[PDB]
């Protein structure tokens, strides 16, 4: 699929929710009942998924949905 | 106060349930199958006692993800003795009543080292992951079963080599004496991997000879004996207050009549005897009644077997139990075996019958006078006896006790 | 059913044995340094506290060869504590009413990723060695200790993370208490390498952003905490009946006049809360004076200090006592910090002032209204109490008063 | 240095014994207090000292100092 759709399929993947609640507006903690090791094991996945690397300052504004959209669709070269 | 074991659970090598464990005791049927992992590690034992069960889809994520095998054997267990209470979330939850003591015998050496190989691979601390910890740590198992079943009482585990489960099974007691819980889960489990059994291969403990007869490698008490083979699974008890269980009219399979916790203080890895004999009579005491089955430690071992034997002979002399060593069937747990052991002893003494102490082809000249059980014998039991002996001469012996 | 401490055994980043630990204590002096071996395994956290102690050959052959770091600090805690009790060998040894409790946290990762890489290797088995299992096992503290101190009662080792000497404490007083044993000895150890440390660091536990000014990164109820500094050491104290320590003219620091032991149910990384006010509302109950001194568990991380804060309010309410946390000077000792922070304890009840909590450069907004003491206070103590919590929502807590 | 020599350093340290004490007629369990794992472990400093495997068998030949300086000349297979 499409770079969001990807990202859309990963997070519920590592979430347990179905592809229906991941909104671009959620956010992990709030709405899809994440923790704090949950949203590490996320961005681990992440990495895997699209081959990139993602510094831990940027991965602590990737609070939600639409923050993993923003992020994966600026680094890819 | 008095303890009682109102429900049990089990993950064996031999079952995954009582009903399929009693299904092997009462045929003698090996829970030893060949291992393909022990061999491409380069080990000399190629044999051990696995757990045939697919774990998969059975725990929840958000629970399974701090587990290792060890954690999720025990979790399977007590899913089992829950049930098997009849005790509902209501009961049994959120209860400061309701406690939880289970180890292993040293966490999960798997997992340590995926987190080394990970650290020290290409991604370093990015592939690590944040959950090796819950699963390496001693206290695993308590751990990770305290938070799903919502356990507000005492929370630990013990870990004393193969005594392990059963020091945790005593301290239940203990806690229900001093009237600080009514009911605590006791039990535990062991991961079955190379990174763990090729340690005990490098001692030479292993049984290696037997490695294309798998069933006949664990022979306890046979004159060919060649060392234990490793096993794993898990093994949970709900020990439970003697009126606590009446008021609610629970199912009481035993109760537990004495506990035996003793020290060698001798030798490092070979007992003395002498401990194995104190720790006996300190759990027969204020027994009426005469020990009618003993499931002794027997792990198949050259010089185990022998000091068990002359320590069995200096309690009771000529008035000697029934001798039984499920480890020829089982393997030897480690950490889950005295649970394991206690198990198998309440399913002989709630159904009338004494499994057989398997692969003795040539008997030990040292046995010589203890009645074995070779083979399967119906015999109405009231009273029982398990011991169960740990590295650093670190004794555990129970006694259960058909109730009235 | 009375226990009293009669010796005190220690070896932490700040101190070698009580004495140096007592100018330590007095001084506010902080036990954290660099660590280039932190650094070299590509960590994100470079500070620990460490042992400065090289203990090379300190050990009988014979009996080092067992054990790995934990055993050892343990074992030299465990000589201390023998000789400030005033034991002889003959008053100890080879004796079914004294025994031991000392665990570790996760056992010896080095020591099990050394058997995996040996294992391995070119050389595969033959590299592996005897005794990998001892060391590497969970109960490997209590097994190599009571083998050389020919331990005859209890042995075996309880694990719960960071309550893990707490609960050695507890349990030992529990046998005291149910006349099992006259001595306990009880306590643990912990080694202090990047095989352990990294799991920590990739849940974000560590501090990670002080790693040029080690001596304040771990800084408990400043507003700018980072997470806790990993440390290592040992701890043993002699735990004796009352009348059979009055009998003998030992000397008494302290009796055991309180244990709590609880457990969250909640959540597995993080406390409730609901948890530690069970815990220290156990360890009260029946104790006529009030705390004077709390050692509380504040391990400088932003979650874990304040939700203990909020339970020692819901406790005390508005007569809180007198707070501070070593954890500011010692770093994070895990399985040892249980019986290392009783011994801070002791010697604050013993020679009558309360050390300082350190680094707090802007006190939590969440700590207001507290008793943190920040500078070192000279103090009559009568009662104190010192909290522990571990992994899995468990909870110690110990409550300790002079005598008469 | 000499060959036995070599192989005596090993004895003296892996079971804590002086180095004029490691006679040739020694027995390690009976004369050195050697036990089981000493055994294993005295195997393993001969294969690092010098550059040899000894596969078993020899292993549990060699019960005295004796045993174990004839095996480290007299063989190299
Ligand atoms: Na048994
Ligand atoms: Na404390």
């Amino acid at each position: 699929s499409t770079i969001e759709e990807r990202v859309k399929k990963i997070i519920g993947e590592q979430l347990g929710v179905k592809q229906e609640e991941v909104t671009n507006n959620a956010s992990f903690v709030e709405d899809l009942g994440a923790d704090s090791l949950d949203t590490v094991e996320l961005v681990m996945a992440l990495e895997e998924e699209f081959d990139t690397e993602i510094p831990d300052e940027e991965a602590e504004k990737i609070t939600t949905v639409q923050a993993a959209i923003d992020y994966i669709n600026g680094h890819q070269a | 106060k008095r303890a009682v074991i109102t429900g049990l659970g089990i993950v064996s090598s031999i079952g995954n349930n009582q009903q399929e464990v009693l299904a092997s005791l009462r045929e003698g049927r090996s829970g030893i199958t060949f291992s393909q992992e022990l061999k491409d590690s380069g080990m000399r034992s190629h044999v051990w006692g696995n757990v045939k069960l697919d774990t998969t889809g059975l725990i929840d994520r958000k629970v399974v993800r701090f587990m290792s095998d060890a954690s999720i054997y025990a979790f399977l267990s007590m899913e089992q003795a829950i049930a098997d209470a009849g005790l509902s979330p209501e009961a049994y939850q959120n209860n400061p009543r309701v406690g939880l003591i289970a180890g292993s015998g040293g966490g999960s050496p798997r997992f340590q080292v995926f987190g080394a190989d990970a650290m020290r691979g290409p991604r370093g601390l990015k592939a690590v992951g944040p959950y090796v910890v819950t699963k390496a740590m001693a206290s695993g198992v308590s751990a990770c079963l305290a938070t799903p079943f919502k356990i507000h009482g005492v929370n630990y585990s013990i870990s004393s080599a193969c005594a392990t489960s059963a020091h945790c099974i005593g301290n239940a007691v203990e806690q229900i004496q001093l009237g600080k819980q009514d009911i605590v889960f006791a039990g535990g489990g062991e991961e079955l991997c190379w990174e763990m059994a090729c340690e005990f291969d490098a001692m030479g403990a292993l049984s290696t000879k037997y490695n294309d007869t798998p069933e006949k490698a664990s022979r306890t008490y046979d004159a060919h004996r060649d060392g234990f083979v490793i096993a794993g699974g898990g093994g949970m008890v709900v020990v439970e207050e003697l009126e606590h269980a009446l008021a609610r009219g629970a199912h009481i399979y035993a109760e537990i009549v004495g506990y035996g916790a003793t020290s060698d203080g001798a030798d490092m890895v070979a007992p003395s005897g002498e401990g194995a004999v104190r720790c006996m009579k300190m759990a027969m005491h204020g027994v009426d009644t005469p020990i009618d089955y003993l499931n002794s430690h027997g792990t198949s071992t050259p010089v185990g077997d022998v000091k068990e034997l002359a320590a069995i002979r200096e309690v009771f002399g000529d008035k000697s139990p029934a001798i039984s060593a499920t480890k020829a069937m089982t393997g030897h747990s480690l950490g889950a075996a005295g649970v394991q052991e206690a198990i198998y002893s309440l399913l002989m003494l709630e159904h009338g019958f004494i499994a057989p102490s398997i692969n003795i082809e040539e008997l030990d000249e040292q046995a010589a006078g203890l009645n074995i059980v070779t083979e399967t014998t119906d015999r109405e039991l009231t009273t029982v006896m398990s011991n169960s002996f740990g590295f650093g001469g670190t004794n555990a012996t129970l006694v259960m006790r058909k109730l009235k």
